[PDB]
């Protein structure tokens, strides 16, 4: 049927490495020049839908394990065999490992001014910033970039929320300084009941002085119409959304090995087909013979197999025998070559992502800290850059927080937040016995109650002190 | 398809990897820009008018390409062709608005304004004829803003000198005549000895829809017949096509603001 | 690849015989240099960048692939990124420290570094050095009246040097293809900024008119430095990248792996071969997966004179196979050589001694340290110029006494080796070190409240008096 | 399953005989031992003569 | 089922929301078609079943 009317009768590479994915949106005008000409934002939203959103969707599908091999049913077979399509979830293994290593251990804060330090700590506790940072670390690893949105809530509180990378983007000043001009969020509204055509994309445009709200749809060409009560002022003095990058190129951590994940999926599903579809072994019987299909059922329990060859009688009276034969045959495959190939794929996936190759690894002595810290040396080099870009983003978060605190006069205008020092610790495994011995040797001191709190054999770490006083008292007599 | 002779198309607009003589453009080196781009002259001279909705008219074109051509011969073809289409649109619009040529859809044009007001000078290019051409505008309190010319007549303009100041009235480096800028039209319809001038702020234009591009691998091109006469099916014939469309609107606010010099 | 990476015109150093004035009056020569950059140097850089992004030749050279019914199975391995990230982290993963005898200069430097987040900036320059082999930084006095430092992309920046043996930098240029995200133009219009020792000149151009520089509105803009603001850093004397010399091996490995992936996709793993004249019912063949006995009854041929003879039946499994020995030895050689020529530890052939990470690392990275020490020399040579610019702008703004001199600063580099705080505390407190209680506590993460603990100790130490 | 049914040839005097069908995989190979020993010798000598 | 064709000029300069405004009118026309088929055996009832027929 002509595919042009298959509408009428009811019936990877190209996304990840498109040159229009990973572009940075830049705009030549001022904020005012854009806001008076909102149509430009429609051009950017359309480019984001048609080019960037597909890449991000693919990288998400791989984190969720919906690899190409599961959905590409187009060329599969199922007339009587099983499908045996497979997905290996390397993407999740990789990302969870690399993020936990970076941000599994909370970022600490130091400052010379306790007033600022406590204002920071208060905001962090209110927003549960530890978990938030972990989820930015996760988007940094999956997508290569992550966004956070800060808003003064109706209950009059400064709240911080992660904004989805597949529906948020930012437009920058054209100059080498690249200030952000404006930031866009756009959600597909949907009901649960209809399978609706129109996404009726609600679009919120953030600017340095307020939020503008609009409605759009794709099919009218994303013509922005202001929503009722479109504008809403915010008390910051710069565009509230902040963007973080995984590296200079905003590349994800497994974006570059997806082709190897696909090859491993294909190889394993090929072996699973070979296993499913061929008979393991069979008893081959040759020659002109009478086999009763009722007698063949004894094959599992007979001890002697007797093959009597047909005797051919010649017209001149000669006699000759047919050639009977019998023996087992069994299927076989190139285990050496296929296992060496699959081992190479696995090894390369781990090598290019600096992730420890568990299949070819062994541990010695007892210090898990050092063997990790040596094996993760390749991973540390990348993480240190990621740490630089992360701090660069946290400084903007602090710049926003100080601005809102000052405009609410909850802190003195004299304060400066750029003095804060962000201290990072890796999530390497640690050894409290070795650390106590190293801290108490070399002149450390610990209070009895704290020392007791470190050891879990004390069932009542405080009651024990009273119980010790009783002994220490009767020892005086 | 398994056809070993290439597919003949009617009209022969489809790009192909294999020539009719069987030559195959493998490892084909990318063409190079032998000429500069020709910007729209009425978009340069005329006054832009903010316009919402449509009078407007729609320009458009479709470029079909054989996917063999798009894979082996020239992968980036559609990315490098987009501006050449935009040039084609600018030329069609300029030729319609200025010269009333190319089946212009508007009932308005500078050529029609001049033909109506009969503001035409018969004569060769001379300082006196240039002054008379300008005076045809200043008679009606309108002052000339620029000149439109066929570039091939700079050979005539260099021969005119002001007999008072005794210097060239035409600055061949500035490409300005009597201090006014001269724009060049590459179209073949404006003849060698013809020159146009006016207060182009009286010519107004609008663009309700900027040039929009859509690439499709599925449609049917009713207008392009296979050799057997069946319409081209892009999907079944393994073919790709680019559609471009634009909306332009043209208005002339005062049709006496334009004058033309022409050979006797 | 080859034709772009090893072209004699790529990677050259631009020189000009005339003075800055001789150039600025004859701006066209800048147009010639721009054209030469576009036609020769840019392609090289673009190829190096594409390899850093993993868009290796094998992914884009679809020109000779097949996909009529088989899969494409094209592959890219990202060795370029693994290498560059490792080497760069080793060189600048640990911030550069600064020492000087005069605290006024030291704090002016530290103030500028902190304002500009120089730690991250330096790391980004080290990365550009690793991939492209050269890097550029631009320093500008901002509108808010602050000295700012920004990296300038290698694919759009270059410097024209004085012809003398000293090779002073005469002029720097930056150029960008300005575009909206809707239309396109055949006039590939480039905005061009020309930096001299006294100001920035701005121009507009396009390739199609032949790069005729036309001054932009408000073309000139003065700057208060006294030398051209752009600084160039080099990976080595030749300015060659780190994986630039092994790109051909990365290609060979891509090809070998995509070849094996084709062999895997396109040939059947195994089949039951049945020979001889026979009747096979295609409905019965589907029981092949679940039958136990295979019975082949041969055709009997009857001769016209009454003789009888049997056809030759046969049956057995066949399975595809390939030269695993030779292909694995070849691919292992390619992998080994890629790591050897880049001094990167060959993780596949690696063994570890005891527990002390640092010394074993300093053994295995001995080869990498030799190259890094040269890079360190060239990097300091660049930072000294950054300091010269900074002192000049500070003096012209009188933010510091004209008496000061910045060339005394000593730049101290540390490698990013793994370190062992417990071994170092023991080595520092043995041998006479001292630590304040609060600091010592801050080093160990089992203290949930590093300061409250001091109060709690005072309480215990007080009640111990009674 | 790969099924090969051989051609049966008929003689003018009525005899019948079968053609020889056959099937199997073949794979390329090279002297891995000798080439790797040679390239290993070149590498070793390049390092030895340059200490 | 039903199909509504629209000229894109119409969908840009006349009725930006037209398809959004038709979806409830389509749901109404579908529900009515179903009711009149099943209850009254009207409108080319595809089912060999209906109240009026029983």
């Amino acid at each position: 049927m002509l595919k042009v009317n298959e509408f009428e009768t009811d019936t990877n590479i190209n996304y990840l490495f498109n040159d229009e994915a990973n572009v940075v949106y830049t705009y030549d005008g001022t904020e005012s020049d854009l806001l008076q000409n909102v149509n430009e934002v429609s051009k950017y939203i359309e480019h984001h839908m048609d080019y960037q959103r597909p890449r991000l969707k693919v990288l998400s599908d791989y984190y969720e394990g919906k690899t190409k091999n599961l959905v590409e049913l187009t060329r599969r077979k199922e007339e009587y065999m099983a499908d045996n399509r497979v997905a290996h979830d390397y993407a999740s293994y990789i990302s969870d490992f690399i993020n936990g290593y970076f941000l599994g251990n909370p970022i600490q804060y130091q400052d010379d001014d306790k007033d600022v330090l406590e204002a920071i700590e208060a905001f962090n506790d209110l927003n549960d910033v530890e978990s938030h940072n972990r989820s930015l670390g996760l988007d940094l690893s999956i997508y290569g970039k992550a966004y956070e949105l800060m808003i003064r809530n109706q209950d009059d509180e400064t709240r911080l929320y992660k904004s989805d990378a597949m529906s948020t983007f930012i437009i920058y000043d054209n100059t080498v300084e690249r200030n952000s001009i404006a930031g866009v969020r756009y959600l597909r509204t949907k009901p649960i009941d209809k399978t609706d055509e129109d996404e009726v994309f609600t679009v919120d445009l953030f600017t340095s002085h307020g939020v503008y709200r609009y409605l759009t749809n794709r099919t009218n060409g994303l013509k922005l119409t202001p929503r009722e009560n479109s504008f809403e002022s915010h008390s910051f003095e710069r565009m509230p959304i902040t963007e973080f990058s995984n590296n200079e190129r905003r590349k994800g951590d497994y974006e570059k090995v997806i082709t190897l994940i696909d090859l491993y999926d294909n190889a394993e599903s090929d072996t699973a087909n070979y296993m499913s579809d061929l008979n393991d072994a069979m008893l081959l019987i040759k020659g002109n013979l009478n086999l009763d299909p009722v007698e063949v059922r004894k094959q599992k329990e007979a001890n002697v197999l007797f093959l009597e060859p047909t005797v051919y009688v010649d017209a001149e009276g000669r006699e000759t025998e047919g050639s009977v034969d019998g023996g087992y045959i069994y299927k076989q495959y190139d285990v050496q070559g296929t296992e060496a190939y699959k081992d190479r794929l696995n090894s390369d996936i781990h090598m290019f992502t600096n992730t420890p190759n568990m299949k070819d690894d062994n541990f010695s002595g007892t210090q898990s800290g050092e063997a990790m810290k040596y094996k993760l040396f390749g991973l540390e080099q990348r993480t240190k850059t990621k740490e630089g870009l992360f701090t660069k983003g946290l400084r903007r978060r602090a710049k926003l927080l100080e601005t809102i605190l000052k405009n609410t006069r909850s802190i003195d205008a004299n304060k400066d937040f750029n003095t804060v020092r962000y201290v990072y610790n890796r999530n390497l495994p640690k050894s409290l016995i070795e650390e106590l011995k190293a801290y108490i040797d070399s002149g450390g001191k610990i209070s009895q109650t704290t020392l007791m709190s470190l050891f879990s054999f004390f069932q009542d770490p405080e009651l024990e002190v009273k119980k010790i006083e009783e002994d220490e008292k009767e020892s005086i007599k | 398809s398994n056809n070993v002779k290439p597919q003949v198309f009617n009209p022969d607009n489809v790009m192909m990897h294999e020539k009719k003589d069987g030559t195959l453009m493998n490892e084909f080196t990318t063409p190079i820009l032998q000429e500069v781009m020709e910007n729209s002259k009425i978009m340069q001279l005329g006054k832009y008018e903010p316009m919402e909705g449509t009078r407007a008219f729609k320009l458009g074109v479709i470029l079909p390409v054989t996917k063999e051509f798009l894979n082996y011969t020239y992968s980036q073809f559609f990315e490098e062709m987009k501006p050449m289409i935009a040039e084609a649109f600018y030329k069609k619009f300029d030729e319609a608005g200025i010269l009333n040529q190319g089946n212009n859809p508007f009932g308005k044009s500078i050529a029609q304004s001049i033909e109506k007001t009969n503001k035409v000078i018969k004569g060769d290019f001379t300082q006196d004829n240039i002054i008379d051409l300008e005076a045809l505008l200043e008679d009606d309190e309108l002052e000339a803003n620029a000149f439109i010319s066929k570039t091939q007549n700079r050979s005539l303009l260099r021969k005119i000198v002001d007999p008072e100041t005794k210097e060239r009235i035409y600055d061949r480096n500035s490409d300005s005549l009597d201090g006014l800028p001269v724009v060049n039209l590459k179209s073949s319809n404006l003849k060698r000895g013809e020159l146009i001038t006016g207060d182009f702020d009286k010519l107004i234009y609008g663009i309700p829809q900027l040039i929009e591009y859509k690439i499709d691998e599925t449609a049917q091109l009713s207008t392009v017949k296979n050799e057997d006469g069946t319409p081209v099916n892009l999907f079944e014939q393994d073919m790709v096509a680019l559609r471009a469309t634009m909306h332009v609107a043209l208005h002339i606010a005062d049709d006496k603001a334009f004058a033309k010099l022409v050979p006797a």
